């Protein structure tokens, strides 16, 4: 499930990047050397996603039907396939980071791959 | 010998910027395992290597030597401590390369006379007749104090921008803080002394004449290091250092005080000094201590005030 | 046969680069231990004529047995292989039958670095005694030769290579010899292993195997 | 050299910022390790980068140099300090890139005749033949005094709105207050002096003809930093500064007075200077002190009333 | 009885989270290292629940899942949620605070349960809206 | 003895809160950054308790919880509450003010305890009315 | 000695309050913002105590609490009260007025102590009547 947690964190980072049009949080996450830097990005990306939810510019959907997240940014429409992390996924991911900050780099690499594929399409 | 252990408190600096990726300059870090009741945790901690300290010490030594009058090499007058490693340096200086093993001592004496830094610093010449001379001063990595169950060392990133009137500009710098500690050794009993076996060769009389000045300069050069004049990026990131604890031991035999990690290392090193003197039939053994954090000391110690008095007493 | 034990307090850690990319070694080799022992007597000379060539001021002690082990957990880094273990503790055992007890005792108080210049290491205490030779099953922590058989579970046997004394001379390469270490790859640690030693010396509660 | 340490008292201030979140503008912050009676705590504190101070100083220098009659570059006249880093700056300025090592020196002279800023503050040129030049003035972050166990400093947010008649406009800004301190160095014996080793080249005579004026202007440029002109967001958040304590030292040998973190950093630095003069075989050493908070100083020191007198006496 | 107390505290945290739409109190509870942090969250979550009770947006009910189970209905931002179980009593809060004074682990256990309840309810509510 | 003083101050704050039905004095006490704010609340809460004493709506009693414990009965707006414990003495107020002059943390500790007492009593009273 | 003076003034205020059954003088003393208000209360409370002395309803005594402590017996409306401590001297009033001329805070301190003494005595007297 460690890979499922990392994949859900990567989906959150990709949604935040596509909505904000900024790589800065993904760069900070992939370069993190401490639990402080990782936790700060996990808050800031969720705060960006919260604004998109309140504006109805970020919504959960289905697209067999797969769970997805629709993102509207600057008149562009993006769809990220997968679930967003739960509170338990964030807590278990922070425990994985307290053991090895490598998992932040792995999630950042996956998030950038998701965002790049969607931007290319 | 003169050995020492000192404990520093640096607040905001980037003194060793290993590597650079993207628009970011990275500090240097080392792994440390911290034991906890639950288990063990791997942490990454800033470290300053000893090569930068060696470079700073040798630069200070050159600046002092050129002011007293002892010989200083040509390439070393410029702050480029290549030292007589390859044929090009010898050709520039004008020293005949050693012929064979027997001539090794003659070439060593010649080089030792032509350049002070090759004497205290040491050198290695590659070729069919290799020559060696180990440095007379030794330093070790700077690591923060792994005391208790906390590591008082933080390392953040900072964002900077170059302004322009025609935008078409961004960089990041890693800035650290910690309670640093380091230990040094300096054997003044081998300064100005050839380091090979063989019959004596002409010129050693000059070395004996200049021994006193060379040793005095070598001891004076440590004031810079103990004063905090090392590292890089000192132009736009001037640090704020301060001195907390220092133990300096002078003896007649191998000795090295305890690392300044535990909160009580002065007492332990004093006891070990007593034992070492007892077991090695030592004659001279003195220790000086500077205490500003109010830690346990013991008895049988000289209490100074600053590094200036320490250097004066070392000279006397 | 006489034996000595030392308790070294490392400052930040040792460093040894393999011969022939600059990876390091997990534990110091035997040659480095012998050289560190010899340093006490030859403090001030870096070249002695062996009669044919200048190889090192340590070829005299080429017939002394030695081993070592760790008493904490260390981290191996490649950034020039290093083994960071600040404030740790190293336990080295010398087995010899050449010099008298006083000579070895005084030498053991005259070590101040293992490896390169930066590898400063204080000495905390030393012990001296006699050794009894046996050949029965024992339990050991100090590393041994590759030729030694194993009786316990094959769990923490790391295969490394070392060089004989012939490498004390420049312009030459020492012969390669396989060696076995009872160590955990990550984090670094020391674990006991059972062995059917043919020649092991009891050195005061710990058994050391040499063949 | 001229070294110094200074203490400021700042209220309701916002002079440095970083990337913003939402409608919130942030103040720069950094970690600090503070030793308290219980141990070694780690805190987060507002800090002001040194490059803001460097930019203010260089702008003041440009103004004074233009007003007095010394040469000034093309781009730098518009307060854009790219100096001569990239090729476009050279093309605008109209200078030829160096060819190989042997020609490098010539480059440094020409660039050093066209712009006083490239002289005092140094420059870099990445390319086939790098030409480095370390700055002749060095500065560091501005951290609040770490005296005691209660850091005097506070950071808060404030709420502002934009009026409109047809709503369809709310922002938040971080404001701070603290007791700041910082230290600076400026060696005036390397101004108007080539810093690269090579043969003599024409025009050095002209360089030597203006040395007095360049040094005098560089000294005058410090009035800006010592008066309190730097930072940003000064249009609507004009801070209320005030000078409390200042120590300045003029010497002939390396020196670095005490960081202004302790109530007694004047007496200690004066004594250290007194002993350092003797130990280092120096010839000149003077210490100036401005004291407004009524703390202990010592005896046998010069007390100045304002910064104008200090600058006058430094120039004389 | 310790597990029943922890489960009732987890229901309170889940109701407060679903009503406020904020994880901040559950985050504070699960990261608590002192009795102060735990007690502060227990007050703040009950204060949020009190506002929902006064607005009639939080109410106790029974639901058939064929026997009736106690439940809490929560109305937030036009979403309707139902948490199955009881809210803690004053005695449960007091006994839970005594458990925290012995071991702060019980706050992490209650936080993990509360987040699981809230996540399952939010997932089910989003699925029904998509259908 | 410091914990006993803090507990008696917390009982005074809880009695004043339950009688006045206002958290304002407890909020002021727990947010205090000076001895002035703490001392002002200590007066104002005792002034509220004095009115309840004069009206015979606040009285000391003993309750069996099988030994008798000291308690304070509070009648407010037809609700009956019972706080278990003693009210502070003049010496407890003076020793508490000396603790505040050393560290204002003790006001936060007393405020957190007072709010816990009041919340548990209010929860129990609402549950009995619903039954 | 300043605390002893304040304590003796607090005993005078507590005796005057228990004898008159009125808090009005203690309220005026604790709310004083001028030396005028403080001095007026110091007169008026001593005038009340003087009437109690002339009626033999206020008397100095010793009480064993195993050493004898100085005390003041007060008889009011058939209730008997005992305040432990001394009444202020003329020098204590004069030194206290000098303290008030420097800082009116000392009137608030004495008022807070006086109300604490009176409250503790009134609580104990009501409890013995209920038993």
């Amino acid at each position: 499930e460690k890979e499922n947690i990392i994949g859900r964190i990567a989906n959150l980072l990709a949604v935040g990047f596509l909505y904000s049009e900024s790589p800065t949080l993904v760069d900070r996450f992939a370069n993190a050397l401490s639990k402080e830097a990782v936790t700060k990005v996990l808050y800031d990306v969720q705060r960006i996603v919260q604004m998109g939810i309140d504006r109805s510019e970020i919504a959960t959907t289905t697209i067999k039907d797969y769970p997805a997240v629709n993102v509207n940014s600057s008149g562009a429409k993006y769809t990220v396939v997968g679930y967003l992390p739960t509170s338990q996924d964030i807590e278990d991911f922070l425990r994985m980071i307290e053991e090895d900050v490598y998992y932040a780099r792995k999630a950042g690499a996956l998030a950038m791959s998701i965002a790049n594929r969607i931007k290319l399409g | 010998m003169i050995s020492g252990s000192v404990r520093f408190l640096v607040n905001l600096e980037s003194l060793n910027g290993v590597e650079s990726i993207g628009n970011l300059t990275k500090h240097r870090t080392a792994p440390v395992v911290l034991k906890t009741s639950t288990g063990y945790l791997v942490r990454y901690v800033p470290v300053i290597s000893g090569e930068a300290l060696a470079h700073a010490y040798q630069a200070s030594l050159v600046d002092i030597a050129k002011k007293e009058g002892l010989p200083v090499g040509s390439l070393s007058s410029q702050y480029e401590f290549i030292k007589f490693s390859t044929d090009e340096a010898l050709k520039i200086e004008g020293i005949k390369e050693p012929k064979d093993y027997n001539d090794a001592r003659r070439f060593e004496v010649e080089v030792m006379l032509k350049d002070v830094i090759a004497d205290v610093g040491g050198f290695m010449y590659a070729g069919g007749a290799p020559v060696r001379r180990t440095s007379r001063i030794k330093l070790g990595y700077m690591i923060p104090a792994l005391r208790g169950d906390e590591i008082p060392a933080q390392l953040e990133a900072q964002f900077h921008v170059r302004f322009s009137n025609k935008p078409v500009a961004i960089f990041n710098v890693e800035v650290s803080s910690a309670l640093y500690t380091f230990s040094f050794e300096l054997d003044e009993d081998l300064i100005a002394v050839p380091s090979t076996f063989g019959e004596k060769v002409k010129g050693e009389e000059e070395l004996e004449r200049q021994k006193a000045k060379r040793v005095k300069s070598a001891i004076k050069a440590l004031y810079s290091l103990l004063s905090g004049n090392f590292g890089g990026k000192r132009s736009r990131f001037l640090p704020s250092m301060k001195l907390m604890s220092l133990v300096v031991t002078k003896t007649d035999f191998p000795f090295m005080p305890e690392p300044a990690h535990d909160d009580d290392y002065i007492k332990t090193t004093i006891m070990r000094l007593g034992k070492a003197k007892g077991v090695l039939n030592g004659n001279l053994a003195k220790a000086y201590v500077i205490n500003n954090e109010g830690i346990e000391v013991g008895e049988g110690v000289t209490v100074l005030s600053t590094v200036e008095d320490l250097v004066v007493k070392l000279e006397e | 046969m006489i034996y000595s034990k030392v308790f070294l307090k490392l400052h930040w850690g040792f460093s040894v680069v393999k011969p022939l990319a600059k990876p390091g070694f997990y534990l110091p080799p035997p040659t480095t231990l012998i050289g560190a022992l010899s340093y006490g007597k030859f403090r001030g000379v870096d070249n002695i004529n062996l009669g044919n060539v200048y190889g090192s001021p340590a070829y005299n002690f080429r017939n002394i047995m030695a081993t070592a082990r760790l008493e904490s957990e260390g981290v191996y880094t490649e950034d020039t292989g290093k083994v960071y273990i600040p404030n740790g503790r190293l336990v080295v055992v010398y087995v010899t039958d050449s010099i008298s007890k006083e000579e070895l005792e005084k030498l053991c108080w005259s070590i101040t670095r293992i490896g390169c210049k930066e590898c400063l290491a204080s000495v905390e205490n030393v012990e001296v005694g006699e050794a009894k030779k046996v050949s029965g099953r024992v339990k050991t922590r100090y590393y041994f030769r590759d030729t030694v058989k194993v009786v316990g579970r094959k769990e923490f046997l790391e295969y490394v290579t070392f060089w004989e004394e012939n490498g004390y001379i420049w312009g030459k390469e020492g012969s390669p010899v396989r060696y076995i270490l009872p160590i955990t790859t990550y984090p670094l640690a020391s674990k006991e292993v059972e062995v059917e030693a043919k020649e092991a010396y009891e050195v005061g509660g710990e058994y050391v195997v040499f063949s």
